[PDB]
């Protein structure tokens, strides 16, 4: 829903996270990575990584000459079977590989929306909805006050009324 | 004033498949089928033997080529193309099934049969096509047979091998076709020839049979060669008139190895646990592309050439 | 689950080219584009997956009869293969159904936030997915919502006074 | 993945014996309750189940190999192939089945809280604000109208309005 | 004022399976399993040969019903239930790795193998169980070889087959056993009689077995066949003493192809890519579950009723 | 004043996930049985337990196989040690045929009306067969020998004809001879020959002798060959002697399931799915016990356990 719907571009600019603070202020404009959000997804990616080679295989024997005449009936009945495994084996690694892309995908969509939601709930009434995946702050806020915002610390109660003020004015 | 959330995206991005969308751009993926595989055999670890020309049934027979690997000990054995298993001209029945046993043996060991002849007997006879020395000669674990005097009647014979070990042993023997009438009486006279084997668990008999053929290794003669378990502490019987030949050692198969049939040359300093025939693999990959027949302990082979598996997020530029 | 289909949406109207309106007004009293597109792209998404396509010979006669020991493993074979092939498709249709199901309601719902987002504060949703907006709207407001062209700022100064008083 | 668990709610209550969700009661006469058809909602789909797990797709099997006796060497290794490539595939099959049906599990579990919390803040309209730990602030004073879906919003929408802007 | 939002529905929606829920109902779903096959076969494209009541070993050997067959080539080959395979009562060895041989192959030529007899021989042997013409015949490719001047012993005799050709060439003869002694004395005289085969790669010995037997087709004898494969550059000797059917000419197989084994009426002009006992099956759908057997670019076979793939969820009104 | 909206659990097992291994969770269960009952559960099922009984034996009448000669059966069993031979001998097509009578579902027999001449003695027996305390022989086969010792054994044809609805399994043995010395004894100097052939089968066998250790203290050997009469198919025995002539031919009817197992019978217990080891009976749709199985079962898997969530995350204070 987030990124494929209402965010609508991706910031190249950015480099250290997968998910980003920028924000307007009159002292200055900044770009910020938050380190907690970004690590879950890389979390979830490395965990899907380590489940794909945690693979480990019954040895297995020769039953096909590769030097030498195998008899027709027997090596028709080989044939069949050893093509229907592979069969099976090549459906099974398409399966896995677009129904695992459908996922991680959509994990990354749903963690951004997450962090998302928490900067909003969090300003409670300081703030209001922009469909631009922005929030416009009806108080003066500076920098010591932005990541205020993205440690999470950010308390709406001491900004309080000159917040409701000039929202309401 | 604003603040404002954002994804990161990359300028150029990895492309992806999935169960609704073909064709999805991605920040990153990573490759999951292995196409990039070794063309060494990595034997570090594994203690090996490497054949050369001789195939593995010439191990049991005695073939000039494998005479060095005649004994043996091994967890992997790998087979070569260019093989050879006969010198005079042959085939041998149930030949894949004994190739088989012999390609699973971690091991090879002989035991002499200990057969005894009689004056009449010529225990040894040799053909062209086996040249040891220079000197002919013949598979260096059977005997041929023949009549010391050229035109004189095979003496009907008894021999008999016992096994006395505790594990069972494998024996192999032959039967020999003359080409013409006049060849087979020479070498075992004009009477009518039978062989009979006889153990616990194994009855046949064999009548040598006279018919033209085309030469190969020179030989319009030829040599049938068969054989069986001896269980342990059993007896195999060998009564015959003629057109015998009759093992000097007999095999014995020992432990489990890894049979690998095999182009790719020796390396003795990686390790590897998948084999083919063209090389060997090692890959953290779950599935795999080149060879659809694989040894050991190997990843699945499917039919495609790359699936993506995307390790980033939805990939939306400026 | 999302919200909308099994929770505080409680039914379907029975609206013809558009899987995804309905306002009240004084003047007039139905409109459905964007957001089935994305959803119907999706169903075919799954249909072009499916019909994609080996060749396989004959390993047990039909007119002839078959040595016993061989045709009991080339029956075994087949049988098992066809065990997980039918495992194969009773799973594949039973979680793409799983799936098909859950996205048009995901195609639902965010349609339903992109609108809360778009009258931000000139309006209070009541909890069963309708929008009660307190300052007025005729048919041609309607069609700036639908559009995409709808200036939340212009009303809001009408808005809050009634929403207080 | 939803917000709702191992999110904002920073713990869940190992207190309540009784149902997934439920209410954690606070104001001035008294203080932990359960919403009934959130949590059955969801127990019909964990029961929706290990009926896909338990329905038999079963096949009768005869046997291929004989234990008492020698098979012949090369047919033995063919069917020792076989079943060993067919043990490859339902080995994956089940560990796919499990670990992809848990993970479905998992994060719909959230999902039903996340609606439950919603339709709640929808009920409660403009009376309350939300406080972010998934608790709701209450603005103004038989608590079960939310419990229960019986909550007007217009009724006391009057001094909670001004509780707040005061 | 007021503006509500919402999703289609429909009056009688169609039921499906999820992972959760047993039976949900949708407002559409589609078919992912076939069910509605083709009787007939719909051979568009390819060319093809339906052999009727021949069968196919039947054309190595040339049998009267398989006369029309004998030579040619095919994208596929179609062989119906009732086919002939002998006329004359007997058997092949190996013929099933035979006939697979045949219907995998392309495409089939015959080659003359230049076989002379002696005037004591007579070529012209004849059956009743094998009729050209309403009159008594034996197999087109086959020659009946008994002595011309009765009960007199057949002369030794000695034919060769070098296969000078590039192809491997396919050879089948046939070993006959009398039913009388009586019998078997008038056509081969009181000799021991002998068969023997030999090539550089395939030797093999054959002895005709006198027995009594109940009749078939009319006839209490019997002609049972045997093949090889003669590689190129290389000869076949046939030493036979009595009791050979020697071949006059020979087959070749040529290419790859598919073959078929049904009994359904051909339809030429409708297109399939899979058949089976039954028709064709023509369809995208990935599943199907018509039969456990078939051939060719096929769907995969699901015992199932049916599985129903949704294309949201129909909640009606109340 | 305010109001809060999940419960956890002190002790959560830990699932797999797509992402995330060593997730705990409220509850979860196995997938996998990896327990089964020692024994081979009967229920409901009209069986036959062969004991020290060979599955040959039955059609060939070996002493162990007396009270099983005959019966019906869903359900067939076959045991570690059975007895299939009294002589030595070996079986032509044995694991052809053990298949084809371990998916059957019980076993007919059927006089051949075989008639020999007075030149010939058929109550031939041995002391490898040892019915109570007397030389016996196979319950359905006559071990033909001349009457008079070393006198030539007469050309003798003896036919069965199948005149029933379905094929018969017509079994006969060849006799082979330890020292030249024996052969001329019980059927004469001559030139052994068998010649047997119906419509659908021509053979023959040529008893060969050979110096061969002691089998059941016996050197000689019986092996047995066998084939299907069909409907309205006759069979002819021709023979110089060395045929050991069935005096009678089984006929297998319907399909039951064949169980080899070691484990011993409970009819207290169902079940549909046995292996050696005895039974597995459960609604999981994977199993561990064993690789090797017979019936309607769940699928072998690699993995002890597999654990499905039935709860959601256990997250303590
Ligand atoms: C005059 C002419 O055309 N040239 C002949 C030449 O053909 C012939 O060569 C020999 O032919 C005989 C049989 O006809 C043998 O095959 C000779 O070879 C050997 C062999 O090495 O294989 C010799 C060997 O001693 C024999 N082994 C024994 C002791 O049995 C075998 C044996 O006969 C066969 O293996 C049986 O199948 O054959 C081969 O050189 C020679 C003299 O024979 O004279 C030329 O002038
Ligand atoms: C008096 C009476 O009961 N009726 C006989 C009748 O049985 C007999 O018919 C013949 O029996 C002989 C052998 O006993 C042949 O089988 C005759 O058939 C043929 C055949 O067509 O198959 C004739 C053919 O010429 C023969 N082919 C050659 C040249 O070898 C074959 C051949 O013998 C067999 O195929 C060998 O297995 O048999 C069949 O008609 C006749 C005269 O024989 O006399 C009646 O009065
Ligand atoms: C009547 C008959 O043929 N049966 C004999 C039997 C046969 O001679 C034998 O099975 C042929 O292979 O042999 C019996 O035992 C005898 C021994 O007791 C003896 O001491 O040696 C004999 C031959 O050298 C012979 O084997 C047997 O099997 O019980 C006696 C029986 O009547
Ligand atoms: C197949 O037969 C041919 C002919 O008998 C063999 O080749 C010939 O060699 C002989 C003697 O060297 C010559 O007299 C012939 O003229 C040759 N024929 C040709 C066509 O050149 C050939 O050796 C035989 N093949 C085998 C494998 O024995
Ligand atoms: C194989 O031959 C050996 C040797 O003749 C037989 O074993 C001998 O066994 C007997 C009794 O079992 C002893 O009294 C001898 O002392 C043994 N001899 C030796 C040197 O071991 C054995 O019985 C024969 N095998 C069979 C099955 O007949
Ligand atoms: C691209 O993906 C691979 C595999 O997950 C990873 O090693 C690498 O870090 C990724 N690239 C970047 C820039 O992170
Ligand atoms: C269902 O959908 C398919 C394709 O979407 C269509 O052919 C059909 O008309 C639809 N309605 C039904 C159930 O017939
Ligand atoms: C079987 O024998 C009977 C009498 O011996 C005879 O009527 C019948 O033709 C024979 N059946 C066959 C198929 O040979």
């Amino acid at each position: 829903g987030a990124i494929a719907g209402f965010l609508e571009n991706g910031w190249e600019g950015m480099v250290d996270g997968w998910y980003g603070f920028r924000h307007q202020n009159a002292q200055g404009t900044g770009q910020a990575a938050d380190y907690k959000s970004t690590q879950a997804a890389i979390d979830q990616i490395t965990g899907k990584l380590n489940r794909l080679v945690e693979k480990t295989n019954t040895e297995f024997e020769s039953i096909e000459s590769e030097f030498s005449e195998i008899e027709h009936q027997i090596g028709n009945v080989i044939n069949w079977t050893k093509d229907s495994i592979t069969d099976i084996w090549t459906y099974q690694a398409e399966l896995l590989v677009a129904m695992e892309n459908q996922h991680t995908i959509d994990m990354a969509d749903s963690e951004m929306l997450n962090l998302y939601e928490r900067v909003r709930k969090q300003l409670r009434q300081n703030a209001e909805e922009d469909g631009k995946g922005c929030f416009e702050i009806y108080h003066a806020c500076d920098d010591s006050c932005m990541e205020s915002i993205r440690n999470n610390t950010y308390d709406h109660s001491q900004y309080r009324e000159e917040a409701l003020l000039n929202r309401l004015n | 004033d604003k603040i404002c959330l954002g994804h990161h995206a990359v300028a150029n991005g990895t492309i992806v498949k999935t169960l609704t969308n073909e064709q999805e751009e991605v920040t990153n993926a990573t490759e999951t089928v292995e196409s990039t595989g070794i063309n060494r055999l990595c034997m570090k670890g594994r203690k090996h033997k490497d054949l050369g020309n001789c195939h593995p049934i010439g191990m049991l027979i005695g073939t000039p080529a494998c005479d060095l690997h005649l004994t043996g000990m091994w967890d992997t054995l790998i087979e070569r193309e260019n093989a050879i298993a006969y010198c005079y001209p042959g085939a041998t029945v149930n030949v894949e099934a004994l190739r088989q046993k012999i390609m699973e043996s971690g091991g090879i060991n002989k035991i002499s049969t200990g057969f005894t002849y009689g004056s009449s007997i010529n225990s040894a006879g040799t053909t062209r096509a086996c040249m040891r020395n220079g000197g002919n000669s013949f598979y260096a674990e059977l005997k041929w047979l023949v009549s010391k005097s050229k035109g004189q009647n095979f003496p009907q014979t008894t021999n008999t091998y016992r096994n006395t070990d505790t594990a069972e042993h494998l024996i192999m023997w032959g039967i020999h076709h003359p080409s013409s009438t006049q060849e087979k009486n020479d070498l075992y006279g004009t009477q009518s020839l039978s062989i009979s084997v006889g153990s616990s668990t194994y009855r046949n008999n064999f009548v040598p049979v006279v018919g033209a053929r085309p030469q190969v290794n020179g030989q319009s003669g030829r040599i049938d060669f068969h054989w069986t378990l001896v269980q342990p502490g059993d007896n195999i019987t060998f009564s015959h008139n003629g057109g015998l030949i009759a093992p000097s050692r007999v095999s014995k198969l020992i432990g489990r190895g890894l049979g690998i049939q095999s182009d790719a040359p020796i390396d003795n300093n990686c390790e590897s646990k998948c084999f083919w025939r063209g090389g060997s693999i090692n890959t953290r990959l779950p599935f795999q592309n080149l060879s659809p027949r694989t040894v050991g302990q190997c990843p699945k082979y499917v039919n495609r050439r790359s699936l993506m598996l995307a390790t980033g997020m939805r990939n939306v530029p400026e």
